[PDB]
RNA sequence: GCAGUCAAGCGUUCAUAGCGACAUUGCUUUUUGAUUGAUGUCGGCUCUUCCUAUCAUACCGAAGCAGAAUUCGGUAAGCGUUGGAUUGUUCACCCACUAAUAGGGAAGCUGGACCGUCGUGAGACAGGUUAGUUUACCCUACUGAU
RNA sequence: UUCAUCUAGACAGCCGGACGGUGGCCAUGGAAGUCGGAAUCCGCUAAGGAGUGUGUAACAACUCACCGGCCGAAUGAACUA
């Protein structure tokens, strides 16, 4: 309809600092700081206070309000993991080849190794994308830990090794192999 | 032009629209015409079965329930007009799920049935958990662990994808039965219910949490006056 | 035989084939004609048309006739099974649709090439084109139900097992849950699943194991029910038909604790109708769950029905648990000898 | 593997942990693809899915109505019959007649040709036309014996007639 | 019956 | 295709003044799966280039797709896409060979007509006139050289 | 443009209810709303199909049809250009 403006806001919390020149994003938090440039978006940022920032189109089109919610969202993720982190739980199973899952370092860079995938002779390689720490659960069989501030970073990680297992020229009926994200959640869980 | 697309299903219950709060309108306003104490109860999360006993605990007296709005505007919001006086201030009162009964027995007698009366249900989210639970490291059976275990028979493997989704459960299908490697307790007592714990207890159906039926206070034809009565 | 059929090419429904074809002609042939060519070129175009849109639909009819088995020239076994699992004359006559499907084709293309032999104009080509290509549709279109019937049985066909009646052949049979699915589990590894309700398993399963260097195959029948069994449901059919058409040592399990729920005397009353069934063939009956109870000291009620059976020809007694693997073992070592001494007579004769 | 050996295998194992979702937000995306398919396919296959789309249309509507419904309740080269030579392929000996009075359809032969509208030596010759009136064969089994002859036979390659 | 039949097989 | 069947809709608004999308009898036709090729003025080889409507090779999607093999489909023209027989040269087709032996566009030797006669329920005359013109030492393209 | 619903609460979401004869009737080894064929009934209801789909050998479980609480404000459908 062509509106004269449209808001949406953005809540900050009592830990969190956020610095918008430009549209550049800073998101300080108790637990790091990340970076967002957003100047492919045309959106005015204002703030009332240190607890509120409203993201504002003017005489915007369906185009423009559909970027201006997706911007709100972005910074909203970027405040979350800033405060809270992102852990994607991921478990791998088999049926007769025990798939072998080790953290390497390849030249000077860190790297999730996979081996014996249906009894490849193959290595496979998924680079750790920086910011995001690989571990493996305590007291669970076959699970992988990706945690970060970055949640871009750790679902694209989590992506990445999903894919990098796939399943060629076969039934996936029957050959059921593979690494999945089994869960994602915080790096807080209080209850 | 780009909109979501509604879900278009075929079925024969339709919503039935204003004539339905029409006709609720007039059956209150007979029920408070021909009865002499209409009484204010909260029913919030009660099965059928416990409305259609409460119902048949009476055939002189009438249990009316629906929407809380149309329930306050036939009983009287305003002192502009009510049925009867000082109707307002009872209606005010009112919190949740409206429930209205109307009677002409003893106050006593129904004071005392409704303080008697209570079921075991299934438990609530947000709400006390009278009994803890914990899924042993075994074949996860349907009941538990606790009904004999060599009687019933394991889960199905049809909820193991709910159970491992939605109930956040390390689960795996061996052999056609769901097993779990580690014992994995749900809740302690006294302790906040989440919506997926109280999903787990009732999939589990373990119905256990006392349910009552609580009264907000009454009204009468004859003294026409508000009294506060708080059973639980 | 070729015990096997598998290689039956997939079964395309009306509108997917009639998809095929067309298109495989509008893509493989030219599409470019003009009406200022020769009247010759543009017949020559449209015949073309005509006969590859019926090479290609008598190609795909002819893989479709070739693929399924002749259920009448086939081994009497396999027909039976055949007949048992999906009705024989209702097969027949989907393929004689087919055969038919392909003749009126064949007959189309070669009168509409003959017809566009005198074409007059690309107009009147054109015409006589379309005119070929949607008498063959609509064969193609009428010709709906049975190829989703015959997919169907391609499907169902393509999965049935590999069980060649000219071998040694131990067969298994008795109630449901009796313990059929642990032996055959035991002696061989077969993959059956056990549950205690009646026709856990509708088909017949098959195993293979070896003794004295010959290869022996086993099977187990889904289970059969005592009736006058003048109309019965295909499930045991399937095990009746086996039993008749399969030349092996019949091997019938009973049970003591009646854990199926039938009667012993239930048990010996299908054994008593079904012995007649039973020609130039060595039986055993092995009595399972017996380290509750067994025959040495069982009460003398059944053990009329115990002598009744020994009183019946030539059949022999055994009691066995399926844990002991020696007694088992003893139990398939006992059929796979008279078997031996069977076809020894046999080499004899 | 024999009999229903992956249903066998479903029951035993399971499937792929992520099935469910993969299928659910397959699912989801369909609406896009629709979408997308419609503003770029192109062609023939563009054509072929904007008739398929078009069908499924009509059928969920009539489905929707139906629904609805009940819960309320030199050589002649034209087609002959036998100097002039006359090619024999083009001689058709029988006929598909319709008959109005009850309308059904039998397959009836031809067995001499009465009245042409183009021309009497048309007549003569036997040319079928359209509009043409042909004589028939009731042998087969209120009834008639002549039949105009509707559509041009030399297009359709075939010959319709409606009895009189 | 079933000594038809298998003489039939 | 013929006649239909109702209509999604339409017809100067008009339901059977009238039309009409999409969907439903019968055809070579009898059932149980029996016996029931055209092309003569075109065709060869070589050989260049282009199209993609892809036969093979590359990567993907689906399908009782277990495995193996296959089917249908998507991107895709980078790269290829035989030797011989054949009762008229050809293509259908056969023998094999091969990963495959896809289909097309552009596209130099070569293996007639008319005039005239006795006659006509009926044959012949061999009378007469007329035409058949594209088979390098120059310019330029290309390939090399000053 | 025309229909509609709506602060005696609209659209979207969460959480609840989604009942009783009854596992209706016939064939099936079994079929309980959901492999099959026939009317699809009666009561209590704010409201609940002799059932919209997944799902089990049959069950069960979930689900949507429908009604309620939650917060607050316009939303949906069919056509025309
Ligand atoms: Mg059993």
């Amino acid at each position: 309809m062509k509106y004269i403006q449209t808001e949406q806001q953005i809540e900050v919390p009592e830990g969190v600092t956020v610095s918008i020149k430009s549209r550049i994003v800073k998101v300080v938090g108790p637990r790091g700081t990340l970076t967002k440039n957003l100047k492919h978006i045309d959106v005015t940022f204002t703030k009332v206070n240190n607890q509120l920032i409203k993201v504002a189109v003017h005489n915007g089109g369906r185009k423009h309000v559909a970027a201006l919610r997706t911007v709100k969202s972005l910074v909203d993720n970027m405040i979350t993991g800033v405060t809270k982190g992102y852990k994607y739980k991921m478990r791998y199973v088999y049926a007769h080849f025990p798939i072998n899952v080790n953290i390497v370092e390849k030249d000077g860079a860190k790297f999730i190794e996979v081996r014996n995938f249906l009894g490849d002779k193959k290595i496979r390689n998924v680079p750790v994308r920086d910011g995001v720490t690989i571990e493996f659960s305590t007291n669970v069989k076959d699970e992988i830990v990706l945690s970060g501030n970055s949640v871009e970073d750790v679902s694209q990680n989590a992506a990445d090794l999903q894919q990098i297992c796939r399943v060629r020229n076969k039934d996936i009926r029957k050959f059921l192999d593979g690494i999945y994200v089994s869960h994602k959640g915080f790096i807080t869980e209080d209850l | 032009r780009s909109k979501r697309s509604k879900l278009v299903t075929l079925a024969q219950t339709d919503k039935k629209g204003r004539e339905n709060k029409e006709r609720i309108f007039d059956e209150v306003r007979e029920a408070l015409d021909t009865y002499r104490y209409v009484w204010v109860l909260h029913l919030d999360d009660v099965r059928t079965p416990v409305l259609q006993e409460i119902r048949t605990s009476w055939a002189g007296s009438k249990l009316i329930m629906g929407k809380r709005k149309v329930l306050q505007k036939a009983l009287g919001e305003k002192r502009e007009e009510e049925y009867k006086e000082n109707l307002y201030q009872l209606s005010k009162l009112c919190s949740g799920v409206t429930g209205l009964l109307f009677t002409d027995e003893d106050v006593n007698t129904v004071k005392e049935y409704f303080k008697s009366y209570v079921r075991s249900d299934y438990s609530r989210p947000n709400t006390k958990a009278p009994l803890t639970f914990t899924i042993p490291e075994g074949i996860v059976y349907s009941r538990g662990g606790q009904i004999p275990a060599e009687e019933d028979v394991p889960m199905i493997h049809s909820l193991e994808p709910t159970m491992r989704n939605k109930f956040e459960i390390p689960t795996k299908i061996k052999a056609g039965k769901i097993t779990i490697d580690s014992p994995y307790l749900v809740c302690t007592e006294g302790e906040k219910l989440d919506v997926r714990q109280a999903l787990i207890l009732k999939q589990f159906g373990i119905a256990a949490s006392e349910f009552k039926v609580k009264v907000s206070a009454y009204y009468d034809n004859d003294s026409s006056t508000v009294e506060s009565t708080n059973i639980n | 035989m070729q015990l096997s059929w598998k290689d039956i090419p997939t079964v395309a429904p009306a509108n997917d084939l009639l998809d095929i074809v067309l298109n495989r002609t509008q893509r493989k042939t030219p599409t470019v004609i003009r009406p200022g060519f020769k009247i010759t070129r543009i017949r020559a175009f449209y015949m073309r048309k005509v006969k590859y849109t019926g090479e290609g639909f008598v190609e795909k009819f002819e893989d479709i006739l070739k693929g399924f088995p002749n259920i009448n020239d086939v081994h009497p076994f396999h027909r039976d099974l055949m007949d048992t699992l999906y009705e024989k004359n209702h097969y027949k006559i989907s393929l004689a649709a087919i055969s038919r499907a392909k003749s009126l084709v064949e007959q189309v293309a070669r009168d509409y090439v003959r017809l566009l032999k005198f074409g007059q104009s690309l107009f009147q080509c054109k015409q006589l084109k379309r005119a070929a290509l949607g008498r063959m549709a609509t064969i193609v279109k009428k010709l709906r139900d049975p190829l989703a019937y015959l997919e169907q049985v391609r499907q169902h066909i393509g999965r049935l097992p590999s069980i060649d009646p000219n071998t040694r052949t131990l067969l298994i049979c008795g109630y449901p849950n009796v313990g059929k699915s642990s032996f055959l589990r035991c002696i061989t590894k077969s993959d059956v699943d056990v549950q205690p309700y009646a026709f856990t398993t509708k088909s017949l399963y098959v195993g293979h194991f070896d003794y004295k260097y010959l290869r022996f195959q086993a099977i187990d029948t889904p289970g059969i029910l005592d009736r006058p069994t003048e109309e019965m449901n295909n499930i045991e059919m399937q095990s009746i038909y086996a039993i008749a058409h399969l030349r092996s040592c019949v091997l019938y399990f009973m049970d003591l604790s009646e854990q199926c729920g039938f009667t012993i005397e239930a048990q010996v009353k299908l054994f008593h109708s079904i012995k007649p069934l039973f020609a130039n063939k060595s039986v055993m009956v092995v009595i399972n769950k017996t380290d509750i109870i067994r025959p040495e000291d069982l009460d003398e009620e059944r053990a009329q029905l115990l002598e009744s059976v020994k009183e019946v020809p030539g059949v022999e007694i055994m009691t066995s648990s399926c844990q002991l693997e020696e007694n088992v073992m003893e139990v398939r070592n006992k059929a796979c000898e008279k078997l031996l001494a069977s076809r020894i007579e046999n080499k004899l004769k | 593997p024999q009999n229903d050996y992956i249903e066998r295998h479903i029951k035993q194992h399971g499937k792929r942990l992520d099935h469910e979702e993969r299928k659910r937000k397959r699912e989801a995306r369909e609406s896009h693809k629709i979408s997308e398919r419609a503003q770029k396919l192109t062609g023939w296959k563009g054509k072929q899915f904007a008739k398929k789309r078009y069908a499924e249309k009509v059928s969920m509507r009539k489905k929707i109505k139906a629904h609805e419904q009940s819960k309320v309740k030199r050589m002649i080269t034209k087609h002959t019959f036998v100097r002039i030579i006359r090619p024999s392929a083009l001689r058709q000996k029988k006929a598909n007649v319709t008959h109005p009075e009850l309308g059904v359809t039998v397959f009836l032969p031809i067995l001499a040709v009465k009245k042409n509208p183009q021309s009497p030596m048309y007549t003569q010759l036997g040319v079928l036309t359209k509009g043409t009136i042909i004589e028939v064969n009731v042998s087969e089994l209120v009834w008639g014996k002549y039949a105009q002859v509707t559509n041009e036979p030399d297009r359709d390659g075939c010959v319709n007639a409606v009895l009189l | 019956n079933l000594e038809d039949l298998v003489k039939a097989t």
